RNA sequence: UGAAGAGUUUGAUCAUGGCUCAGAUUGAACGCUGGCGGCAGGCCUAACACAUGCAAGUCGAACGGUAACAGGAAGAAGCUUGCUUCUUUGCUGACGAGUGGCGGACGGGUGAGUAAUGUCUGGGAAACUGCCUGAUGGAGGGGGAUAACUACUGGAAACGGUAGCUAAUACCGCAUAACGUCGCAAGACCAAAGAGGGGGACCUUCGGGCCUCUUGCCAUCGGAUGUGCCCAGAUGGGAUUAGCUAGUAGGUGGGGUAACGGCUCACCUAGGCGACGAUCCCUAGCUGGUCUGAGAGGAUGACCAGCCACACUGGAACUGAGACACGGUCCAGACUCCUACGGGAGGCAGCAGUGGGGAAUAUUGCACAAUGGGCGCAAGCCUGAUGCAGCCAUGCCGCGUGUAUGAAGAAGGCCUUCGGGUUGUAAAGUACUUUCAGCGGGGAGGAAGGGAGUAAAGUUAAUACCUUUGCUCAUUGACGUUACCCGCAGAAGAAGCACCGGCUAACUCCGUGCCAGCAGCCGCGGUAAUACGGAGGGUGCAAGCGUUAAUCGGAAUUACUGGGCGUAAAGCGCACGCAGGCGGUUUGUUAAGUCAGAUGUGAAAUCCCCGGGCUCAACCUGGGAACUGCAUCUGAUACUGGC
């Protein structure tokens, strides 16, 4: 699922910017998070105990679009070879196809992005791939379909991706729409809207 | 009779086969003597697809087992 | 159509009437033997068991005791004149 | 590179002992909702019963022959003397049925029985072993049956019975016969079939004398692989079953089987088995596997691979290489069906529907296309085997239902001493995006080969037979609307269900007023119900979401890893003691047990490592590993038992 539903509702109760229906007017001012204080008190009357890491949890995942069937795995995947759930989880999201095709700048969002993939328009090492938690490894070539590689959105997402952060661990060209991995992303530079005692006890908590 | 055969082996429109050594007397792919090789009709167009024991089936035939017109046809995929 | 097993009960009886009246001749010479025995002794007893000796191999020669009891009822009887003094 | 705890005894608190919830789950069922595709699995129940049709054949290159087709062979006539008719005929291509050889125990379905002579796993001795494969021998002679056909005949028939007649690769004798028989050994004895394609000189009544290769036939003795047999280690409950037994326990003599044993009989002997549970009774496919948790441990063995048993209910075993015979025999029982009435067919726990049973489990689908097995020397024929569709959120996995734009923020809704807040970029209005589905066209490969061409200085008598290559002609596609490509198509056809007093995420207002309707526990509802029903806003997951009778987790609260006995719950009121458990120490020796080293084995799938094939993966696999086991050989010589 895809939830489908309002967006900027989310973020506005996550006092967070999780980049739905980013772009365009959603850049410089009005997008009005955390600027409605309540007219007594914090609005945490209450609230409950276990608020964080729960909402933190909602959080990563849904700064993502991944599900928590999937999260989970990702959670379990991420502590072989001495990875440690508090470097490697972040660098497996990172390293989503849905969010390749997003930092490459095909997508202006996450659900852009995704909605290239899933729709038969994207290739990985010249073969079709549909599957958006594909793991793009440091030599992978990236690129779009000649179907789609004049799309309106898709020239419009690359002129957001050039004000957008550079991520250094990778290459692209907008011509053919063609890019490469050459090292995976790394803690040192990947850094996330989450705070440092949460998601590192993940479930059974 | 003592007889080197292809044995039912593959998947729902993706045959593969194996050959064995067995007395039939036994049933399909079961209680053989030992195995020998397997054919695979698509072997994706490279050496390292179908093998065949050509030296073991050697020291099977003679004077041993028979071998029929469509299993002693595999060394021609091998080519041998 | 067919099924030849229906016809081998018939095949059988029909057969039984010399295959199985043989085993009572067979079951006689034995009789026939240990009679020449007191008839007897080495004189009379394998004179009369070459008698014998002919028939079980040519009743073998059509299967039915062809296993080990044709040759079975030769030897035992071969032993029984070799035992005589 | 893995492993939440808590609640509940009170006015409070610490313990203990039960009980309970938050998570996984099924061949499931139930509720609401429900799209594209893929991989599996799909009567668990009545071992209840089956309509209507099928599921097993083949050889004319063994043979008697011929209902038909077609060509020869032979006669009689017309006179129209060149065109036809009549009367016969396996001689021959071919083949209906008949004789004769081989197949159907290939390969499926189902656990009723059995706590086992049974699965898993390891051994042993007394036997047989068709076809395959290896070596060594053999092929003269005589005689009698019988089908088809036809004439008779039981019965209303179904279904075939009889007689006359005739042949063998059908049958028996008379011959010949090995390293077989038995013995130290000489040696005696037991058997049977030719057939086919090709082909010259000589000869005929020219439907073979005779040459040649192939393949059979009869026998002896080995391998290869199975089949029969007995053990060992492994093993559901019950002691408010404590004794049980008469082929039970041992001997003597027959018979039996390929072989063993009491195996089966007849007689002598009285033993045999028991607390390591005999005897008896209830329940029961087993293991590869499956689910659960960090694992141990627990609950359990559909499908799957292998093995053992079963064929309506029951007996006997026979055939054959093989059945303790799904589509067999002699039938019997319970039955269904037929009979206008004199006796007759059969067993879906095959493939499919259906009556019944059930909360419940998919279509009388398509096809001899591919493959195997079976017959055939081969062309070829048989195949509800098999190979594929069809249906189902029933589990698992990839993916849609749009996206872009758009407000001092609309109308409408909810909350509010009515200020203001919130639904909300959500909507409308205007543009993108045709993924999936829909729809027309193009369209693989899965299909090789026989006949012909080919090709080896093939075989030979240079196109038989036999044998070889990659291709062509013509024939071989159920799946199928294939996969895949190209276009026509327009936001168009596409979203649920549960939850919001405290634990416990998200909560307020209305109505009801102890009523109605709720509840995992504390407990809800009488005028603020965060507990019912609604409403507006939130929380959760999503083609799914939820509710239950239950199993695993939480559960160390069944306690081995790892429980407890002063009272909370269990230590016997006491004395002695057989059978059991346990026992100092110096030496040797036994090797049951331990530890060390090998050779066999531990089926294949499969975990885990790892190479291919579809993106990942389910699945098909190619190579590895483990399965600490068990046996058979061999060391160490320490401890335990033994002496």
């Amino acid at each position: 699922a895809r939830y489908l539903g309002p967006k900027l509702k989310l973020s506005r109760r996550e006092g967070t910017d999780l980049f739905l229906k980013s772009g365009v007017r959603a850049i410089d001012t009005k997008c009005k998070i955390e600027q409605a204080p309540g007219q007594h008190g914090a609005r945490k009357p209450r609230l409950s105990d276990y608020g964080v890491q729960l909402r933190e949890k909602q959080k990563v995942r849904r700064i993502y679009g991944v599900l928590e069937r999937q999260f989970r795995n990702y959670y379990k995947e991420a502590a072989r070879l001495k990875g440690n759930t508090g470097e490697n989880l972040l660098a497996l999201l990172e390293g989503r196809l849905d969010n390749v095709v997003y930092r490459m700048g095909f997508g202006a969002t996450r659900a852009e992005a995704r909605q290239l993939v899933s729709h038969k328009a994207i290739m990985v090492n010249g073969r079709v791939v549909n599957i958006a938690s594909y793991q793009v490894s440091p030599n992978d070539v990236v690129s779009i379909r000649e179907k789609a590689k004049k799309q309106s959105r898709v020239k419009a997402a690359l002129e957001l991706a050039e004000q957008r952060e550079k991520p250094t661990w990778l290459e692209v060209d907008a011509g053919k729409m063609e890019g490469t991995f050459k090292r995976k992303p790394e803690r040192s530079d990947l850094s996330a809207d989450i705070n440092e005692h949460l998601i590192v006890e993940l479930y059974s908590k | 009779m003592v007889t080197i055969r292809l044995a039912r082996h593959g998947a729902k429109k993706r045959p593969f086969y194996q050959v064995v050594v067995a007395d039939s007397r036994n049933a399909r792919n079961g209680r053989f003597i030992e195995r020998v090789g397997f054919f695979n009709p698509i072997a994706s167009e490279k050496e390292e697809g179908t093998r065949l024991d050509l030296d073991r089936i050697a020291h099977w035939v003679g004077q041993g087992a028979t071998i029929s017109d469509r299993v002693a046809a595999l060394i021609k995929e091998v080519n041998k | 159509n067919i099924k030849s097993a229906k016809k081998r009960a018939i095949q059988s009886e029909k057969a039984r009437k010399h295959n199985a009246s043989r085993r009572s001749m067979m079951r006689t010479f034995i009789k026939k033997v240990y009679a020449a025995i007191e008839a007897g002794d080495k004189a009379a007893a394998q004179k009369a068991f070459n008698e014998m000796q002919p028939i079980v191999d040519r009743q073998a020669a059509k299967g039915l005791i062809h296993k080990n009891k044709a040759a079975r009822h030769k030897a035992n009887l071969t032993a029984q004149i070799n035992k005589l003094a």
